[PDB]
């Protein structure tokens, strides 16, 4: 229970750009934000962190103040853009953290190797990529065993190598106790790591609760891919009936909207009888959920 | 202490800057070279004025290009948002950059004037080195000074703007007004008016302007002729002592430091 | 040669005093008895172009209303218009009219002379070389020349070792010098108008004199010319626009860019009071002249105040009161007449252009604005100049364009 | 009629041979897709469609022509990766001025402004835009005149997923008209659905080109069999350990199975038949793992 | 002509610069400044007019294009242009014409209210040479202003930061305009026995600043060969800017 918002009903300039959201964060869970960037999701970010005033609603960030210096050691906070001293190495700037942190200088050495930066230590931050400053932002947002991390954006300009392995660090914090919020717009690939969404939008929001609670709270149609079929054109004419909009993208690459009723027996009309070679269900996914969310708001 | 653990950054990073290390050894080729020529013209007075005036367009100069992107140089860097979720307070990222800043000051002048002592008691033979080290003691505890108000100028400019690229802009306006610019608007007020548009308000406008607060002490012993100074002769209409102009030098740093602080308060 | 006694003289009074009456004369003539002689307006003696007309050997002679015409030109022998021996001591020329290409009025010898209201037009054709001196004096001690009028002679009012005497209101145009002295100790001249000429004012070896309330007026590349005078006194002068030129002949002086003032190793004068107006050099002090009292003078709408090309310091001002100049850009908060910043008329590129003259070139150069900038600021680069403190706010010389 | 002929090309820069024998073969309407590093194997390539470089011991062939020629370019639209384009200047007024150049018809400028959305953000200065305000602004130059091939170096990175999807219908309706384009992205979830042929490649060479059907029936990769509720978990955990798969021990009641994925169709006939399931998801191997498998295959 | 399409981009672009409008308005009140000191108080404030145009339109022109080339590649826009219909002679030269156009029009706004505070404060001015003495001004202001384009297009060309392209930008600003002279200077005042001072006047020709002093303090040298010098380091410095851009 490290994070709990309640009931704010943030406003600057008389405008009211957050709306009574009631963000619950447990003690393990990965949270996920997926506002805009607007004013939607960035001031609840600002809020979390503490240098923002929550006007009338309390934040209680670790069941304390969020500004308290004494939490400020347990939070780790990755940015969106951030060139960080451009002059300053690669040690040197994680070693500035340390010692604004607290944290213990001999973690210093063994975050540079847990996230892969080793190789580019003690060179100058000019010389770094867009890539290689997201594993620098990542060093020191677990500096000093941080019990809630806050990702904005964690792996955009990435390598998928070094995005998988980094959702492998994010799952190894899960089990240590450390709840994590993915303030993040990359949302296909995301959905297998967090535990519970949150969409919001001008300034209400909408859902929460796991990918399960939401599929509850929002029948979205199931979509049934297909390529390589021994049949062309007959799924555009066969399934068009029960509110399948049968749809495909080559000769044989049929998507199928399910009306999640026949999730079970449309499978036995094409796998049951039937000859295709590469199936997919899918469930509904994130972005679906999150289309369908996003209009609700209009 | 966390004033000194950032204050430790940016006595690192400041020192990195290749454009500081070209104009603070600018200010050492020069108050060498001053002081050399000072030596084989003889002039006592004329090599303070030279000196005062060397540091009047150099301090400022060093302590507008370190400290003109302190605020906004981390704002649109993206690191000052990450430092205030750290154990940290907005007054303790803003002494800890004064301190980290002014250090450097307190170095960048102790090389420029610690050679042009140098380049004196092994050059003129038989000075009065009492004399020696008082005066240029006097320059080093008040270049820093100077220094230490257009360093607290440009934490004033850069909290107050939003983009660095326009924040050079002020540094370059604050630079080009404090200098060499109302050193000729109280001249064009004296010129053309003939020094009667006030015999007793004019030389109070001289405590307006840092430069000419640093001139004046600097000044305060080794006068000698009038066109030496310039608009600084007005300094013996000044009843003030010297102990005053060192609290109005001081009184420079902490309204434009709080200044400072009040504008970063609501960044 | 006949002699004065050989004419016709209508006596007035039996004291020695004649009168001529009007009618032309011819040839020359000589005085050898006290004759107080006047003469009416009409009386044009005028030569045939050969020896001195109107020779003088006799003391105590009232040379009254005479109008001479073409004398000789040999000016080796001396043919002037007037000659006054030594043994004709105490003599008075008043009011002649002289036109001749010799010298006008020859003296030579004599004591307490009076050269008083002539007017001496000198020539047209010749090449201001050969066309003689105006008023040559030769010597003389007591010679109260006074308010005369020379034109086109060659070297205007020449004086050789000259001692005690007056040079008083006296108008001299278009001639080569203006006043030229020689070795004319403890001499003395005021209120003379110069107009025209190739140096207005020439003081050459002349000690311990006075030049008082003189005038100048677009004389060419010499306003006052001083060359080794000591102990004088420079007061109330009004020198303007000296402009640029050339004698022709070279021979004592060179060409100058106009100078209202060339001082030429004059160690001790004072200086005081004067107006140089309009000129290309306001002053110019040479090395070997220096320590002397230039206080009081009024440096407007010259192109340069003072030409001083050393290093020495050199303080223009005594007893703490010094000039006014034009280009003054200061104040004054006490009210005094005085400036309250001194005033340095020369920089250190404003003396590489007169050791370098390719620096003209360079003279409207941003760098060259910046080294002026760079002096202001940095005084030890500053090389020790020509300055004064306290200089003077207003114009002292409100009365000598009158 | 292929649009990009890629023929043999070995670029190289000293002794760094940054692109060894490349040889792709697009076709006049398919949406290929490069996926590499950041370095020097995907973006020497993509420069090499262009006329930036030149091909050091081989040959390109950019619509049947030469890539240099300015007919070519007349119908090329380009998006590159992070443009910040003129902060000065305005939304409306850059697109007029890139009409201007590739000699597209100024009428087109105001269809092409709401197509990608950005009426509500014309005549406003690019300065006060997003990263992804910019991203549509970019696309829209892309579409200058009729392009014939497009190439969006990372058009996705920062946008939302509304605007994502909504970018994919645009491709969509790009390639029915006839106009084959090429992604050069990072992100790799997402982008699948509509790559017709993936040209995944490493720092030496070209590593695997072919369609998503072409890919997992080479690159031997596991199926995701994964059910919940067909009676069990261990009373239907037999079937898979008697025919040979790795099976996994999911939840409650509920098994996930990485097959091998050749008996995965004859897994599924006897499992459907007594299954009752609440809700499965099979998942083929997707474009990540891929590249992830690609990418240990070479280092 | 794409040469102008490009064009009307650094127009539009140029004169929403708020670094150049500062110093377009700083040049042309100091224009006024000088003008009206030189009136009150015609070659002694033409003159003082030329230092001033020295000072600041090398200042103005490097203001202005020390970020065209390497500004565009910083901005990635520069990758993009080359893949249009498009030259690299075309996206220099005409980066040449809107740079040139907005300081041709910024001594219209500097000279143009200095030439009226001349015309309407002395009283007798005599016009008929004062529109001929500024023509020969405003024509000569924009020729030394077109060579500092075409130097600040030869150092954005060079380097590969924007950052370092202001380092450059002064430094040929310093160059150019005040250390060349002072070590002419410097030549003549420590060294005299291996130094000819008559090969002075001719050494000003290696410095465009200081051939637009030359057409403005009227001499070995004529005037034509000035004005055909000074239009030389023009075309030299393109070419050698083309040169360079030939090689990103
Ligand atoms: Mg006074």
């Amino acid at each position: 229970n490290a994070v709990e918002i309640q009931g704010v009903s943030q406003r600057y300039g008389s405008m009211t750009v957050l709306h009574d959201l009631n963000l619950n964060l447990g003690e393990g869970e990965v949270l996920g934000l997926f506002g805009h960037n607007g004013a939607g999701k960035t001031t609840s970010m600002k809020l979390i962190l503490g240098l923002l005033s929550p006007s009338e609603g309390q934040v209680k960030v670790l069941g304390r103040a969020p500004n308290d210096p004494q939490v400020r050691r347990q939070l780790g906070y990755l940015p969106e853009n951030v060139t960080f001293y451009p002059q300053l190495s690669g040690r040197e700037t994680l070693r500035h953290f340390a010692r604004l942190k607290g944290a213990a200088l001999t973690q210093v050495d063994e975050l540079l190797e847990q996230v892969g930066l080793a190789h580019a230590a003690d060179r100058r931050v000019k010389t770094y990529s867009k890539g290689m400053r997201q594993r620098l932002g990542l060093a020191q947002a677990l500096l000093g065993e941080p019990r809630l991390l806050l990702l904005d954006e964690p792996t955009v300009g990435l390598d998928p190598i070094a995005t998988q392995d980094l959702y492998l660090l994010i799952d190894r914090l899960r089990q240590r106790g450390t709840s994590i919020i993915l303030c993040s717009h990359v949302l296909p690939g995301v959905e297998a790591h967090i535990n519970r969404a949150a969409i919001l939008a001008k300034g209400c929001l909408q859902a929460v609760g796991s990918l399960s609670q939401l599929r509850a709270e929002a029948g979205l149609p199931v979509r049934i891919r297909a390529s390589g079929i021994s049949e062309r054109d007959s799924w555009l004419q066969r399934w068009t009936d029960a509110g399948h909009s049968a749809r495909g993208l080559s000769e044989s690459s049929i998507e199928v909207v399910a009306v999640n009723g026949h999730k079970l027996v449309l499978l036995r009309q094409l796998l049951g009888e039937g000859e295709p070679e590469d199936i997919e269900i899918h469930q509904p996914s994130l972005e679906d959920l999150y289309r369908y969310y996003m209009e609700r708001a209009g | 202490n966390q004033v000194w653990n950032i204050a430790r950054k940016e006595l690192s990073d400041g020192l990195r800057n290749r454009w500081l290390l070209a104009i603070s050894l600018l200010f050492a080729v020069l108050a060498v070279g001053i002081a050399w020529l000072g030596a084989a013209a003889s002039s006592i007075p004329a090599t303070i004025a030279s000196l005062a005036s060397l540091a009047t367009f150099l301090m400022p100069l060093i302590a507008l290009l370190l400290a003109y992107d302190a605020i906004v140089g981390e704002d649109e860097g993206g690191t000052l948002m990450l430092l205030l979720t750290y154990p940290l307070g907005r007054g303790q990222i803003l002494l800890g950059k004064f301190v980290g800043h002014g250090l450097i000051l307190a170095l960048a002048v102790l090389i420029g004037f610690g050679c042009a002592a140098l380049a004196i008691a092994l050059l003129v033979e038989g000075v009065e080195l009492g004399m020696l080290f008082w005066a240029f003691g006097r320059f080093m505890i008040s270049s820093t000074l100077l220094g230490w108000v257009f360093l607290a100028f440009a934490y004033v400019l850069s909290g107050k703007v939003n983009e660095k690229s326009s924040a050079a802009g002020l540094a370059l306006g604050v630079w080009f007004l404090f200098v060499l610019v109302f050193d000729l608007v109280l001249l064009a007020l004296l010129v053309l008016s003939e020094g009667k548009f006030n015999p007793e308000l004019l030389p109070w406008l001289l405590l307006l302007n840092p430069t000419d607060i640093y001139r004046l002490i600097n000044l305060s012993g080794f006068e000698g002729s009038g066109s030496a100074m310039g608009v600084l002769s007005l300094g013996a209409d000044l009843p003030v002592p010297a102990a005053v102009l060192w609290l109005c030098l001081l009184a420079w740093i902490g309204v434009s430091l709080l200044l400072a602080y009040a504008i970063f308060r609501r960044r | 040669a006949p002699q004065s006694i050989t004419t016709l003289p209508l006596q007035p009074d039996g004291e020695n005093r004649w009168r001529l009456p009007a009618g032309e004369y011819q040839g020359q003539f000589t005085i050898e008895q006290p004759m107080q002689l006047r003469c009416e307006p009409g009386a044009v003696i005028q030569s045939q172009g050969q020896g001195s007309s109107l020779l003088i050997s006799a003391p105590d002679v009232l040379v009254e209303g005479c109008t001479l015409y073409e004398w000789g030109s040999d000016l080796t022998a001396m043919d002037s218009a007037v000659f006054i021996l030594p043994a004709a001591e105490r003599a008075q020329i008043s009011n002649n009219r002289m036109r001749g290409p010799g010298f006008g009025v020859f003296v030579d010898g004599t004591r307490d002379v009076q050269v008083i209201g002539n007017e001496i037009d000198g020539d047209a054709g010749v090449r201001s070389q050969d066309r003689g001196n105006g008023i040559h004096l030769f010597a003389v001690s007591g010679a109260r020349v006074l308010h005369n009028h020379v034109r086109n002679a060659r070297d205007g009012i020449y004086i050789d070792t000259s001692n005690g005497n007056h040079l008083e209101g006296n108008v001299i145009e278009d001639v080569r010098y203006g006043v030229h002295y020689m070795f004319a100790n403890e001499n003395s001249l005021i209120d003379n108008v110069t107009r025209r000429t190739r140096t207005g004012y020439a003081l050459m070896q002349s000690r311990k004199l006075t030049v008082t309330g003189n005038r100048s007026e677009q004389d060419q590349n010499y306003g006052i010319l001083m060359n080794y005078i000591t102990y004088s006194t420079i007061t109330g002068n009004f020198v303007s626009d000296v402009q640029r030129g050339d004698t022709g002949g070279d021979s004592m002086i060179s060409g100058g860019e106009g100078k209202a003032l060339f001082i030429y190793n004059s160690l001790f004068n004072t200086i005081e009071n004067n107006h140089f107006e309009k000129s290309s050099l306001g002053i110019h002090l040479t090395a070997g002249s220096e320590d002397n009292r230039i206080s009081g003078n009024a440096f407007v709408g010259n192109q340069q105040q003072v030409k001083y090309v050393a290093s020495r310091t050199q303080e223009w001002s005594v007893d703490g009161r010094g000039n006014y100049w034009s280009d003054y850009l200061g104040w004054d908060r006490n009210n005094d007449g005085l400036g309250d910043i001194a005033y340095e008329p020369n920089d250190n590129v404003d003396r590489l252009l007169w050791l370098y003259p390719q620096v003209r070139l360079l003279m409207n150069s941003p760098s060259i604005e910046v080294l002026r900038w760079v002096q202001r600021a940095f005084p030890v680069i500053k090389s020790p100049g020509v300055q004064d403190s306290h200089p003077l706010m207003k114009l002292p010389t409100e009365k000598l364009l009158t």
